[PDB]
């Protein structure tokens, strides 16, 4: 679980 | 100029076991029995900046990131399948500049996330599989948005940045160039 979508996600958020 | 992806793993897997007190090198393969990249060929400004943007990176995650280890199951080579899962979201939803720096992140921690169970023999396994990743999904991707190079002008090391900036406060100047972009032989 997470991860995949946990970094997927969070990863997103690489400038704000 | 396309091995030099090697380097950006390795200099932050370097740097994850440097702040956990394990070394790279005595769990290295990559660039010590075979030599892909230089030191710093291209990477020196690019690898520069994937580190900030990494550190922008780990902080957010690091949250999560202690506990994920008994989600990842990080252990034996297959980790790099439980690092699969999320490189699989990674490179689906968006890869762009920063996204990248993801993706060299989480590997340079599922890097001490192996020599976390004391297995930090994965320490090169990851480091291999990560270059790998890149210059067989990432690079193509990487070159449409402009390059390594391109990274570092957009989200390169401000450090550097704020470094060169105090004389450019005072503007320097004077520079004229003769020469037309990075040529090769
Ligand atoms: C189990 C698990 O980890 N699941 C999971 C999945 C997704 C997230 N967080 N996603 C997410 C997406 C976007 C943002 N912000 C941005 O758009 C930049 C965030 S943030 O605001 O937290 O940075 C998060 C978390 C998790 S969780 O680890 O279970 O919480």
């Amino acid at each position: 679980g997470c991860v995949g979508r946990a970094l997927a996600a969070f990863g997103d958020c690489i400038n704000r | 100029m396309s091995q030099s992806n090697r380097e950006l793993v390795v200099d932050f897997l370097s740097y994850k076991l440097s702040q956990k007190g394990y070394s790279w090198s005595q769990f290295s393969d990559v660039e010590e029995n075979r030599t892909e990249a230089p030191e710093g060929t291209e990477s020196e400004a690019v690898k520069q900046a994937l580190r900030e943007a990494g550190d922008e990176f780990e902080l957010r995650y690091r949250r999560a990131f202690s506990d994920l280890t008994s989600q990842l199951h990080i252990t034996p080579g297959t980790a790099y399948q439980s690092f699969e899962q999320v490189v699989n979201e990674l490179f689906r939803d968006g890869v762009n500049w920063g996204r990248i720096v993801a993706f060299f992140s989480f590997g340079g921690a599922l890097c001490v996330e192996s020599v976390d169970k004391e297995m930090q023999v994965l320490v090169s396994r990851i480091a291999a599989w990560m270059a790998t990743y890149l210059n067989d999904h990432l690079e193509p991707w990487i070159q449409e948005n402009g390059g390594w190079d391109t990274f570092v002008e957009l989200y390169g090391n401000n450090a550097a940045a704020e470094s060169r900036k105090g004389q450019e406060r005072l503007e320097h100047h004077h520079h004229h160039h003769l020469e037309h972009h990075h040529h090769h032989h």
